[PDB]
């Protein structure tokens, strides 16, 4: 297997692949999300630049995890796909052994902790 | 067990080891496998004690009436009721006896009577778990008409050989002489048969 | 086909105080009606003051023994050399034996100190490791001979307080160690009249703050 | 999961005031065909310690390897393999009590019966038992198989317990074990008169005796012993 | 069981332990393995405790009306033949091993018996669990031409290595001794090697222990 | 499918000074199920007593076979049937069944009217006799009670003292048996008084 | 066959005996009576193996009734509990057993008392207060150890009764359709047609 | 063994014996069938004696992680699942445990599950559970109500173990008792069968099927 | 686990399933629903083994509703049904198969049409007009052969839902409880409280 450590500490103490990982969510259309005080609004932007675009089919911004919650995100869309279908997996597993929905905390955590793993895996940015 | 039964020029002579085992134990180590079913027929006993002694306790017992009402048996007959006993309770024994007897008409005679309970006259006949390592020896060097030397000398290394390579045949070798002049035991021990 | 298993025989015995405990056990060793040994060991000092005895199939009850004992020597070298207390070697033996739950130690084990209130304690286990605290615990081929005296000496079961009407239970008391020791011996020659498996010798070994003391018996040789 | 092929027979021995004596005879049986008559079974390992083994032959042939191994695996950056650092009964018995348990657990035995004799550095008797279940046991004496049953018996009359070792003398204890053979002999159907004996004691050290012979047997009492009881002639 | 015959001199001698074994139970501490057939024709058995005694029983109550029938004193070849025919048709069914032994006036005899009905003849024999041991001693120092206290001494030593070695013997060493122009001596406990130690402590109850719920008087009488 | 521990229960006879004990537990079942505590298991012919253990049935079968019996030696007799006798009796009637036996432990007890001696007896279940100067055991707790009774016991203990040896064999004996107890029962026995006393246990 | 009750109050002896019976995946009949009068004041119950139940009943009854014509008298509970336990004892020992275990429920006209014994195909016999066999026993006699009284009337009898079918109906596997209800007491042998 | 509880007016009952045997052998009398899992969860213990008392206090151990990992106490649900999809991953290997989780939290209220060997998991209000669960239910079913009082629901409790210990001769020793409640669960002692049974006797009148 | 049955209407699949948990001689459950939702429209009725048949529909559940997430779409019921098959073809030989049958009852809203599927534990799948697993079949197959039209509206279907649980009263020897009844139609899936 592919072992190379790529994301390491340099002399100033900073992870480069990590904050370059920053840089690619930088570049990403900008999302938004504020919640009130019964709700909460996703709000999404959408470049200009692709006109004849088919709206039924393309990928839609927000995705839902569980029929309870919700996951937006900004940067590489190709890579956001990864971290949605192990979230939606981790949903249907915590209701089938706690025989209840996660908690948006506990998903939250779970998908954090996956983007923490390939910060310190080998052969994976 | 080794047994054997051979004709001679006289007579014949009765051989066999006295070892009687359960499993791997020896219970008796001087058994007497050569029993008297008549005065002068004998037989050489293989297979369960038990069986073989009530099978030629039930013979000398009909043998002794024969003797009563129609005077001295062939050895032809005692084989016959050995193989009667042995043949109709064939499920019930497991007996390999050596018929061995002599006549003053017939001379020396030896019938053997397997587990199935056949009868097999011959010239000479071996039995018993140690007979199987002597067949090669045995056909090789056996030879009819012999003297009485000869045919102990014969008996001697042939279940010497036996005893040697049968885990369940050993002790002394005991021998029974049927002839005209009469009935005689001899025995070997170990220090004499083993340097052969 | 292949029987991994044996009966070394032999039985041993587990008798707690209020500031010691005894844990005793015949050193006879057989295999069906065979002797092996008029005297071969099986209750061990294992450091910590805890002593213990695993009987029944006498290679698996040697190497959990020796297995214990070597847990209790990892336990100081992980631990700064803290005191493994009675209480923690039980559970950890539990773990031993189950850890084999699909082919067991075929071993009744019993191990016997002091608690950490310096109170005596004896522990017995079964094959697969449940285990519990006990004043009183035989283990092995004359367990079922020894064990109801033991209840009925040691825990006064079935004896009333005389013209009470059977309505006061005789009342809990802790023995001595020499009235402890008494009721050991008669025991094991009670076990030894009407066992085969059991005799030849019987070895003590006793539990203190002080330490872990030994005493030897003699037994009947038949 | 195994069956024992060509075997072996009992194994004896016994602790005596200045060491320990071993015994077993040189036969490989086949069932009950008495196959093979120069087999020794007694294998030594340096100039203190004697592995007695009965059953199975090609396990003995195994261990007989593994001994080997050891006294060359010992000696390998070892100043000290003929002095202090030489291998003890104790350290070898240990060694084969572990591999017999281990072959055990993983049920596929050793199919064999072991006696450890030797005498440790510091003038110590060791005698010790260990077999395909991984079994372990120290006596006076020790036995296996026919042994067990009949030699034992005879061995302790004369060590029946620790206080009689300092009173048994060498001369003593080797006539016991050789009379103890010649039972065997008489009523052990896979057993034979041929057998090994060795001696370890810690002044004179390692005799290894073979050849010897079951002797002085009493036979003559059988040609008095006619039929199986009423039968006269 | 050891059980043990002799032949010497004179006559003849017969042995036993005194254990009788339920599993690995002793039931019996002091049972009587020797069995008088007729007054000078005695039987030790081993094996299914009830069949020796029914089985010797039998054929001893059979001796003694062939005895009075024929005005003469019975044999043990009669004993012998009456057993094992008996024996045999039963296939094995019947568990006694015995040995055989008397004096009559044909001489003096020794025989052993198994349960499928095969006889032995000689000058010693052994039968029982423990019977390699006592055959080891037997063929140890066994010797022709014993004299009766020789004989005595052998048979009982053989028993011994019965009951030390042997976890199916143990006990005590019972003797008959058969000898020719005299009366047969039965040796009861001939030897009481395995006496019980004085127990620790007495068990006396104080009366009252024991709770009572009724009491009444039984009508034994008509 | 063990005839012997199917119903469950235990049976001890022990001797005293010029005094006999027979005591009994209560307990009839069916396997784990408790059906019966009131099933006695002693019972008695004139002046010998006799406890069965086993199987129920066979219990209940012989002790009507031993009355019958009894009854017609007593009428031939014309007098009662002693422990010494009655107990070749017992062994006599069961090798007769040797190859289909009533599956029983019993015991015999009681005082041979003409010489004053105590008497107990055990037997296994094809009649072999089991005679004994100290104790007889017998049930689904006689391992217990051979433990019980080895250390409990002592020679020549008074009627009184007695009694207390022979309950504390059986009832904690019986606590160490699942298939024995509910209940027990204890007969003294004098030269020319029987007193029965019934114990308090527990009820488990 | 499968459950068969029994209980012994001050009074009577009452008897409840399940209608079912089953063979294979079919209820054959769901009004059957397993009851046999042995004679006016001795009922008897049965449960056990097909065939042997009936041909045992009414073998038994026959003999009973037997008794009754030659010697101008009724046997008494003890008697016939007794018969029928030699006739069972007997079996078990047979080439082929009879399979059936019985209660027996009878009135001792001599005595003025109600009599009950449990009987199993060993010929185990047991007088009690209150019976059952198979694993009906299993819910009931600790039911009954609770509830049961000694001085009891027929009318409590049979509400504690009741309460013993709703348990076995609550939590017994198989459908046994109700039980038939019958009370022996001083004047003989009553069926209770609503339960 | 014999094991039960039972939910009620006043929360749950659990009640339990404390026998072991091997065989007909009486192993021991003085059993602690009940695990004590945390302040508001108990467990009962029926069947494999090592199976029962190694595998919950293993539950114990994940239900600890969980309020450490979560901030928060486990239901009796999820609890209950853990065993039972621990179980189920041995399903043929021959485990024996008969169990039964019981508890409060707030989301769930009082709760019990029974969990068995052969994965059989089911939430309900009422079980018995062991050799000697029917005589438990006969007694127990015969005289449940919801409106139970706390002193007659915990008396209850106690006499169905008692009934099943007289009739059923693998339980017995003694009975031990517990009550759950909103603010968690209550020991209410240690009852010994040698004397419970004769003051029941007594005082109820009951068990005149044995000689008094 | 014994009785599951399933019947396909005009406009709507009804599926009945027993109450009864036992476990030995004890009904440990008489509520007990034998039942898990896959999807809006989608219902599957299961028995067998225990612990296996809940175990194994609440993995086949966890599957489906992972479907219906990541597609915001729901899986037509002959979709569902091929997927069960499929896993229960595999697990069949498997070191240890599922032991457990189930009643697969569905509302397709693409055809506008009820579908009920059976499938065994060895995978073996057939679309049926009704349909049972286990003993209950051998009666209401025959039952519904003769009493069953395609045309029927859903309360016609309860009628003669009720027709086949009087005839298993009757005629199975197991007390099973009664049965809970579900109806998956166009507007989803409801329960019949009333039964
Ligand atoms: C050689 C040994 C083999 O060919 C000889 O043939 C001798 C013949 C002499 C004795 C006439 N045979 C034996 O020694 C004979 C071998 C034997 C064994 C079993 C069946 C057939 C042949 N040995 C015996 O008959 C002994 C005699 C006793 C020791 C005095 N008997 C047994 O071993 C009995 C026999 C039971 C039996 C089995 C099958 C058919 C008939 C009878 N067997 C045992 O006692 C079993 N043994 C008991 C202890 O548990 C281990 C097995
Ligand atoms: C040594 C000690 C053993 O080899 C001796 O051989 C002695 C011989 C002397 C006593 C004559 N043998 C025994 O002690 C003998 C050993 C034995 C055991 C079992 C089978 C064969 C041999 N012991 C017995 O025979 C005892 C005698 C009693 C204890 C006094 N009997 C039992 O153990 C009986 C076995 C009876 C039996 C029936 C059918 C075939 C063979 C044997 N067992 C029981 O009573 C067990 N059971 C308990 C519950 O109630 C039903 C009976
Ligand atoms: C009632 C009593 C009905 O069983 C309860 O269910 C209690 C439950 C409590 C204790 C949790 N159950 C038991 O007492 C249980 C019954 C049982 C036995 C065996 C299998 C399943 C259930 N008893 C045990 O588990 C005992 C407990 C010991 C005595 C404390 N243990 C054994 O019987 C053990 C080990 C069983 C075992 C399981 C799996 C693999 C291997 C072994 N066996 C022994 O101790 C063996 N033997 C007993 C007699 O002496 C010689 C050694
Ligand atoms: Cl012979
Ligand atoms: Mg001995
Ligand atoms: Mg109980």
């Amino acid at each position: 297997g592919y072992d190379r450590a790529l994301s390491i500490f340099s002399p100033d103490g900073h992870i480069f692949q990590v904050e370059y990982a920053l840089e690619a969510v930088k570049r990403g259309t900008c999302a938004v999300g504020v919640k009130g005080k019964n709700c909460v609004v996703l709000g999404c932007e959408r470049r200009s630049t692709l006109k004849l675009q088919d709206t039924r089919i393309t990928p839609s911004k927000v995705s839902k995890i569980d029929s309870h919650v919700v996951l937006s995100f900004s940067g590489l869309n190709a890579d956001s796909r990864i971290l949605i279908e192990k979230a939606r997996v981790e949903a249907q597993s915590h209701r089938l052994t706690l025989e209840d929905p996660v908690t948006v905390e506990y998903l939250t955590r779970y998908v954090a902790g996956v983007q923490q793993r390939y910060t310190q895996s080998g052969g994976v940015r | 067990t080794s047994i054997m039964a051979v004709t001679f020029k006289d007579g014949v002579i009765l051989g066999a080891d006295s070892r009687t085992t359960t499993g791997a134990y020896i219970a008796n180590r001087v058994t007497d496998k050569l029993t008297r079913v008549h005065d002068k027929i004998w037989c050489c006993r293989s297979g369960s004690a038990a069986d073989t002694q009530a099978i030629a306790d039930i013979v000398q017992y009909h043998l002794e009436l024969y003797t009563s009402q129609y005077g001295t048996p062939s050895t032809e007959t005692a084989a016959s009721v050995f193989k009667e006993l042995c043949y109709e309770n064939k499920d019930n024994l497991t007996a390999g006896i050596i018929v061995a007897g002599y006549d003053d008409k017939n001379k020396g005679e030896v019938y053997t009577i397997p587990l199935g309970g056949s009868v097999h006259k011959l010239p000479y006949a071996i039995a018993g778990s140690g007979s199987t390592f002597i067949y090669g020896y045995c056909d090789k060097n056996f030879r009819e008409n012999m003297s009485k030397e000869e045919t102990v000398d014969f008996i001697k290394h042939s279940l010497s050989q036996a005893i040697k390579w049968d885990g369940s045949s050993g002790g002394v070798i005991r021998m029974v002489v049927l002839t005209a002049a009469g009935v005689e035991r001899l025995i070997f021990y170990p220090d004499e048969y083993e340097q052969l | 086909q292949f029987n991994p298993y044996g009966d070394n025989g032999g039985t041993i015995l587990g008798i707690a105080g209020e500031d010691f405990a005894v844990l005793a056990g015949d050193t006879r060793n057989i295999t069906d009606y065979s002797i092996n040994s008029r005297y071969e060991p099986k209750v061990f000092d294992c450091g910590d003051n805890i002593v213990m005895s695993a009987n029944g199939f006498a290679a698996d009850g040697d190497a959990l023994v020796k297995r214990f004992k070597n847990s209790v020597k990892w336990y100081h070298f992980d631990h700064n050399d803290k005191k493994l207390s009675i209480n923690s070697a039980a559970r950890n033996i539990q773990h031993l034996l189950y850890g084999k739950r699909f082919f067991p130690y075929y071993v009744h084990t019993i191990i016997a100190g002091l608690d950490e209130d310096g109170k005596g304690a004896v522990y017995s286990f079964d094959p697969v490791g449940s285990y519990e605290r006990e004043q009183c615990r035989a283990g092995g081929a004359a367990a079922s001979l020894i064990m109801p005296f033991l209840d009925n000496q040691v825990n006064f079961k079935n004896q009333y307080e005389p013209g009470t009407n059977g309505k006061v239970k005789k009342p809990l008391k802790y023995l001595s160690v020499e009235e402890v020791i008494k009721l050991v011996r008669d025991s094991f020659t009670s076990a030894t009249e009407r066992h085969i498996q059991v005799g030849d010798g019987l070895e003590i070994l006793i539990v203190t703050k002080d330490g872990v003391r030994k005493e030897f018996y003699e037994l009947k040789r038949d | 999961t195994q069956q024992p092929i060509v075997t072996g027979t009992s194994v004896i021995s016994m602790k005596y005031d200045n060491g320990v004596i071993i015994a077993a005879d040189n036969l490989g049986s086949y069932g009950s065909l008495l196959r093979f008559n120069g087999v020794e079974r007694l294998i030594p390992v340096g100039d203190n310690t004697v592995v007695g083994i009965s059953g199975d032959i090609s396990d003995m042939q195994h261990i007989e390897r593994l001994l080997k191994d050891l006294v060359t695996e010992n000696a390998y950056d070892n100043p000290l393999a003929d002095a202090e650092e030489a291998l003890e009964p104790s350290y070898i018995f240990e060694y084969l009590a572990t591999v017999m348990y281990q072959r055990r657990s993983k049920m596929n035995p050793l199919w064999n019966a072991i006696i450890v004799a030797g005498v440790q550095s510091n003038g110590d008797q060791f005698l010790r038992y260990v077999n395909l279940l991984g079994v372990t046991y120290s006596s006076p004496t020790l036995a296996t198989g026919f042994g067990a049953h009949m030699a034992n018996p005879l061995l302790r009359k004369v060590v029946d317990r620790e206080s009689d070792i300092p009173k048994t003398t060498v001369q003593v204890a080797e006539e016991a074990i050789v009379n103890a053979m010649r039972v065997l002999y008489y009523r052990d159907a896979r057993s034979s008169r041929n057998f090994s004996l060795a001696i370890i004691d810690k002044n004179t050290g390692l005799t290894f005796k073979k050849n010897l012979q079951v002797e002085n047997m009493k036979w003559d009492f059988a040609k008095d012993i006619k039929g199986y009881g009423t039968q006269k002639i | 069981t050891t059980i043990v015959g002799v032949k010497f001199n004179n006559g003849v001698v017969i042995a036993a332990d005194t254990r009788s074994t339920q599993g690995p139970i002793v039931a019996d501490k002091n049972c009587a393995k020797l069995h008088r057939i007729s007054p000078k024709i005695w039987c030790a058995g081993a094996g299914t405790a009830a069949d020796t005694e029914a089985v010797t029983q039998l054929i001893g109550s059979n001796i003694e009306l062939h005895s009075l029938y024929t005005s003469r004193e019975p044999r043990v070849v009669s004993a012998l033949q009456m057993l094992k025919q008996h024996l045999f048709k039963y296939q094995g069914h019947i568990g006694a091993y015995l040995i055989v032994a008397g004096v009559d006036p044909t001489g003096s005899h020794l025989f052993s018996i198994h349960a499928h009905g095969s006889t032995d003849v000689g000058y010693y024999l052994s039968l029982g669990s423990g019977s390699l041991a006592a055959m080891a001693v037997l063929e140890s120092h066994w010797k022709q031409d014993l004299t009766k206290e020789e004989a005595i001494k052998l048979a009982s030593d053989a028993i011994q290595a019965g009951i030390w070695n042997d976890l199916g013997s143990g006990s005590n060493v019972d003797v008959c001794v058969m000898e020719i122009g005299k009366d047969a001596e039965y040796l009861r406990n001939y030897l009481t090697p395995n006496v019980r130690e004085e127990k620790q402590k007495s068990y006396k109850f104080p009366r009252g222990t024991t709770a009572v719920l009724k009491e009444s008087i039984v009508n034994i009488c008509d | 499918s063990d005839p012997s521990s199917i119903n469950g229960g235990i049976v001890v006879a022990m001797t005293g000074k010029d005094c006999v004990a027979i005591a009994c537990d209560l307990r009839l079942g069916s396997q784990s199920l408790g059906v019966s505590n009131k099933f006695e298991k002693i019972f008695h012919y004139g002046h010998v007593f006799l406890g069965i253990t086993g199987l129920a049935t066979d219990v209940t079968t012989l002790n009507e076979m031993f009355r019958y019996k009894t009854n017609l030696y007593k009428l031939k007799e014309e007098r009662a049937i002693e422990p010494e006798t009655f107990t070749q009796l017992v062994s006599s009637s069961l090798y007769e069944r040797r190859f289909g036996p009533y599956f029983v432990g019993p015991v015999v007890a009681g005082i041979n009217s003409k010489s004053g001696k105590p008497f107990i007896a055990g037997f296994d279940l094809i009649g072999c006799i089991d005679e004994a100067k100290d104790f007889i055991v017998s049930g689904t707790a006689s391992d217990q009670l051979f433990g019980m009774c080895e250390s409990l016991y002592e020679p020549n203990l008074e009627p009184e003292d007695l009694f207390e040896t022979i309950s504390q064999a059986l009832l904690n004996a019986a606590d160490r048996d699942a298939l024995s107890g509910w209940g027990a029962v204890v007969y003294i026995i004098k030269k020319d008084e029987v007193v029965k006393r019934y114990l308090k246990m527990r009820q488990d | 066959m499968d459950i068969i009750l029994g209980i012994r109050v001050q009074d009577s002896v009452i008897l409840a005996s399940s209608k079912a019976v089953t063979r294979g995946i079919s209820v054959l009949k769901d009004s059957d009576d397993k009851t046999r009068q042995l004679s006016p004041h001795t009922l008897m119950s049965f449960a056990g193996e097909a065939g042997d139940t009936v041909q045992f009943a009414e073998y038994i009854q026959a003999n009973i009734q037997l008794y009754s014509i030659r010697e101008d008298y009724e046997l008494s509970p003890q008697a016939v509990s007794s018969f029928v336990r030699q006739e069972l004892a007997k079996s078990i020992r047979s080439r082929r057993p009879y399979q059936v275990n019985v209660l027996i429920g009878g009135y001792d006209k001599k005595k003025n008392k109600p009599e009950l014994y449990q009987i199993d195909y060993l010929g185990t016999k047991v007088e009690l207060p209150y019976g059952a066999h198979g694993y009906s026993g299993f819910y009931t006699f600790s039911l009954l150890d609770h509830h049961y009284r000694p001085d009891m009337t027929t009318e409590e009898g049979l509400d504690l009764l009741k309460l013993c079918v709703q348990e076995l109906e609550k939590r017994m596997p198989m459908d046994f359709k109700g039980v038939i209800v019958k009370i022996v007491d001083k004047d003989g042998i009553r069926q209770v047609d609503d339960f | 063994t014999t094991t039960l509880a039972f939910r009620f007016q006043g929360g749950i009952i659990v009640a339990v014996d404390s026998r072991a045997t091997a065989g007909n052998w009486v192993a021991s009398q003085t059993v602690k069938k009940v695990i004590e899992i945390n302040p508001f969860l108990l467990g009962t213990m029926a069947g494999g004696a090592a199976d029962c008392q190694f595998w919950e206090t293993w539950l114990g151990s994940q239900c600890r992680l969980h309020e450490l990992r979560e901030k928060e106490r486990i239901s009796v649900a999820a609890a209950s699942k853990i065993l039972s999809n621990l179980v189920y991953q041995y399903k043929g290997a021959g485990l024996s445990m008969g169990t039964m989780i019981c508890g409060y939290t707030r989301k769930e209220g009082p709760t019990i599950y029974y969990v068995d060997s052969d994965g059989t998991r089911l939430k309900g209000d009422i079980f018995c559970v062991g050799s000697g669960q029917t005589f438990a239910y006969g007694v127990l079913d015969s005289n449940y109500k919801w409106d139970l009082s706390v002193e007659d629901a915990l008396y209850l409790g106690k006499r169905s173990i008692l009934a099943a210990a007289h009739r059923n001769a693998y339980s017995g020793g003694s009975v031990n008792l517990y009550h759950v409640t909103e603010d968690g669960w209550i020991y209410h002692g240690n009852h010994d069968v040698g004397e419970l049974f004769w003051k029941v006797k007594e005082e109820e009148g009951s068990f005149n099927n044995v000689i008094g």
